[PDB]
C-alpha cells in the first residue's frame, strides 16, 4: 500500500549531450548561483539563436511562456547543473535524494552509514529509503545526514 | 618550470581597518524613565579608521563552536 | 538600530607587546605575538558595527 | 554640557600625544576663567602603556604617567599577573622581585578630565522684567572650548 | 469529494541560519529583469 | 592495539579535571588544535593557548583570557594534554569515510572506528555497522 | 469571599538615591533584543 | 498563629556542581548585573546545545517558555551568582535574607549586632527574625542595617 518509486532528476554531467539535446530542441533548465533558475531553448524555425526563459512551470493551456533571445555562455552550461525540463519539477523534492550518504541508527543502538539507493513514498507522503546493506526500507526522521 | 619568470596575479582579500582616531567619543544620557533609579549609559562613539596597507597581520584565530550551523531540529 | 544598519564584525583590542626593546624603544622583528608591528592584540570579540 | 567630546591623536618624534577638544555649555550665572578646570569622575577612558622594571624602579614603585581608578590587563614577557604579585598605592606600581628585569604593559581607564583654552561667545544677557517687582540682569549660559 | 480542511503544520525548526554570501565567478549569467514604467527628459521642450 | 587516545565523554569530567587544574586539549574541524586551562589565583576564569608544543627551556606556553563556550566543550573531542600522542600512523584515521565490498562482494560505504596492531606495524580496521577487520589494501578513502 | 479593597500604601520613602553606573567585566553577556519590523532597499529595483 | 518558616534562595557557588544539574537538565536562573536576569538550560533530546530564555515565570499552562540557542560562557557561570529556578521566586524577596548580619536595638537601649537564622512570617506578612544571642523574635522595622 504506497506508491511506486519516484525517480530523481539526473544533472547532466558532459556538455556534448547536453548540446545534441539542444540542437534536437527540447529544453533545458539551469541553476544559477547568483541570480536565478532559467530555461534555456534555441529558437524554432531557420531563424536560429539561443533563447531563455522564466518561465519555470508546464506549458499549460493557460501559462504561455515567453522566450527572449540570449547570448548563452558555454562556460555557464559546465559550471551550472544542467536539467532536461521534463524530470526537474515539484512532484519530488525529496530531502535526502538518490545516491545520498546518510548516516542511519540500527537496531544495535550504533549508527552505521549508507547510501540510498530507491526512493518510494506512501500514500500519506512519507518517503521509504531503500538503503546498502539494509533489507527493509528506512523513514525520513530516523535518518541523519552528515555533511563534509 | 616557471624558475625564471615573472608571475603576477589578481586577488581577493578580506577588509581590515584601524583607529586613528576617535571622533565623537564619549555621549551620554541619565536614563529615569521606567527605572528603580537613575541609571548612566554610553552611547554611540564613532570612529575614523584607516585600511592597512603598509603593514598587514593575518586574520584573528577565532575559537570555533561546535553547532553545526542551518540545523534542523524535532 | 544599530545591530540593524551595521555589519557583522570582529573586534580585537590593542596593547603594546612586550618584545619592545628597553633601550631603543622599538620591537623585534618577528615574534609570534606581533609579526613586526609595534603593537600586540588580544583574542578577537565579536561585534555588530 | 558637553558635546563633541574628541580624541585627537598626534603621532610625533617626541612620541604620541592626545590633543583632545570639546565643546561645554554651562548653567546660569557662573563665570569661568582662562585655564580652569573640570573633571567627570563618571566617565572612564581606556589608556595603553608600558613601562622597564630595573632594580631601582622594583624598590621605589613605579612612577605612572596617566592617573588610575582600576586596571584592566597586565602582562609581560611571562604572559600575565595576577593580583597576588602587583599593588598600587598612591598611583605608582610595586612589584615583586621576580620581575626585577623585564617589560610590563598594561590596559588602564582612568576619569575624564578637561581644561578651558579658550572662551567661546562669552557672555549672553536679558533684561527679564515680566512677572518681577523691577527689572533684573541675568547672565545666560556661556560656551567653553576645552 | 471530501471535505477540505487545513490540517497541522509541517515545517521543521532551524537554529542557526547562516547567511547566504554571493559566489565569485568568472562565468556568465542572466540578470534578472524588473519591466515597468521609465523616467526621461523631454529633450524637444529642452531645446525651446 | 594502541592507547594513543582516551576521548572524555562526559563534560561532568572535564569540568572536574578543570578544577583539578590539568591542562587539556581541544581538536578543532579545519582548524589549529587549542588548549584551554582554568586560571590560578583569587579570580577563577578559562585560558586559553595556542602553543601546543610542551613547556621546555627555549619554549613557552602563552596563556590569555577567552569566554568559551561549554557547546565547544560539550561537542569537540577532549583529551587530557600530556597522556596524548600526536599521531597514529595508520593510512585511514579513524572517522574517516571509506568504501569496501560486504561479505556478499556487494559495495557499501562505511566509516572507520579501530585500532589494532602487530608487533611489526601491520594494522587492521574495524567499519561502523560491521564486526570483522578489513586491510589497508581492502579498504578505499571515500573522496568528499 | 470578602470583597476586594484596595488597602493602605506599603512604598517606604527613599532619599538621596545614588545613580547606577555600568560595571566593567571582561566575562560575557547577552544583549536583550527587541523583535520588530527592520527596514531594507529593494536591491532589485535598484538594479533597474 | 503564623505561617512555618520561609528558605531564602541559596546562590550556588562551585561550578562542578552547576554544571552536574545542567546535565541532568533542571534549569538555571543566572542574574547578570549589566544587562538582564535568564534561565539557562541543556536541550532535551540528543542534539545537545545550551539554551537561553527570559520567560522568567512558572512554566503555567497559560505560559508557555520559550528557547533560542546561546553560546553561555563558563566566565559568565563563575563571576554571576546563579540559582536554581525551583527556589529564586517572588514567594520570598525579604528585605534582610538569612545570614545577613543586622544592628538591632536591645531592651537596654543599646544597638547590638547580630545574624538572622530564622526567618518566618505571619498571616499578615510580616517578617519575623530570629537573631544569635537573643530567643524571642525580631521585627523589620526595628531593625537597621549596616553596610559596609
Ligand atoms: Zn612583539
Amino acid at each position: 500500500i504506497s506508491l511506486n518509486p519516484i525517480q530523481d532528476a539526473k544533472p547532466i554531467d558532459d556538455i556534448v549531450d547536453i548540446m545534441t539535446y539542444l540542437k534536437n530542441g527540447k529544453v533545458l533548465r539551469v541553476k544559477q548561483d547568483n541570480q536565478g533558475d532559467i530555461l534555456v531553448r534555441m529558437s524554432p524555425g531557420k531563424h536560429k539563436f539561443t533563447e531563455v526563459s522564466r518561465d519555470l512551470d508546464k506549458e499549460s493551456f493557460y501559462y504561455k511562456r515567453h522566450w527572449v533571445l540570449y547570448n548563452v555562455s558555454v562556460n555557464s552550461l559546465i559550471t551550472f547543473d544542467v536539467y532536461l525540463d521534463e524530470e526537474y519539477s515539484e512532484t519530488t523534492k525529496v530531502k535526502y535524494p538518490k545516491d545520498t550518504i546518510v548516516e542511519y541508527t540500527r537496531e544495535d543502538q550504533e549508527k552505521d552509514v549508507a547510501m540510498i539507493k530507491e526512493i518510494l513514498t506512501d500514500n500519506n507522503g512519507n518517503y521509504f529509503y531503500a538503503l546498502i546493506g539494509e533489507t527493509m526500507l528506512f523513514d525520513e526522521n530516523k535518518l541523519n545526514k552528515v555533511k563534509d | 618550470k616557471y624558475e625564471n619568470h615573472t608571475v603576477t596575479l589578481k586577488i581577493l582579500m578580506t577588509l581590515r581597518y584601524v583607529v586613528s582616531d576617535i571622533l565623537k567619543e564619549s555621549r551620554y544620557q541619565y536614563t529615569k524613565f521606567n527605572q528603580p533609579k537613575s541609571k548612566f549609559e554610553n552611547l554611540p562613539q564613532k570612529l575614523l579608521l584607516k585600511r592597512e596597507d603598509v603593514i598587514v597581520l593575518q586574520d584573528p584565530y577565532k575559537v570555533n563552536d561546535g553547532i553545526e550551523e542551518d540545523l534542523e531540529i524535532q | 538600530f544599530i545591530n540593524d544598519r551595521g555589519i557583522k564584525v570582529l573586534w580585537e583590542e590593542a596593547y603594546f607587546c612586550p618584545c619592545l626593546n628597553p633601550d631603543t624603544g622599538h620591537p623585534r622583528v618577528d615574534c609570534p605575538r606581533c609579526h613586526g608591528k609595534g603593537i600586540a592584540y588580544l583574542p578577537p570579540k565579536e561585534t555588530i558595527m | 554640557a558637553i558635546q563633541s567630546q574628541e580624541k585627537g591623536t598626534n603621532q610625533l618624534d617626541i612620541g604620541i600625544l592626545d590633543t583632545g577638544t570639546a565643546i561645554g555649555t554651562t548653567q546660569l550665572e557662573k563665570r569661568i576663567s582662562y585655564r580652569d578646570r573640570f573633571t567627570v569622575p563618571e566617565v572612564l577612558m581606556p589608556q595603553q602603556m608600558i613601562y622597564f622594571v630595573n632594580k631601582d624602579r622594583i624598590k621605589k614603585g613605579i612612577p605612572l604617567y596617566y592617573d588610575v581608578k582600576e586596571i584592566t590587563y597586565i602582562a609581560t614577557q611571562d604572559g600575565t599577573v595576577y593580583e597576588e604579585d602587583y599593588e598600587i598605592k598612591n598611583n605608582r606600581l610595586y612589584l615583586n622581585e621576580k620581575y626585577e628585569n623585564h617589560t610590563v604593559t598594561l590596559k588602564i581607564l582612568m576619569t575624564l578630565r578637561y581644561v578651558v583654552s579658550d572662551i567661546l561667545k562669552e557672555s549672553r544677557y536679558q533684561y527679564t522684567k515680566f512677572n518681577q517687582p523691577k527689572s533684573k540682569f541675568e547672565n545666560l549660559p556661556q560656551k567653553l572650548l576645552l | 469529494e471530501k471535505p477540505y480542511m487545513i490540517g497541522a503544520n509541517s515545517n521543521p525548526n532551524v537554529i542557526n541560519k547562516s547567511t547566504t554570501y554571493t559566489t565569485t565567478t568568472q562565468a556568465d549569467e542572466q540578470d534578472k529583469p524588473k519591466y515597468t514604467t521609465r523616467l526621461e527628459f523631454d529633450t524637444i521642450d529642452m531645446i525651446r
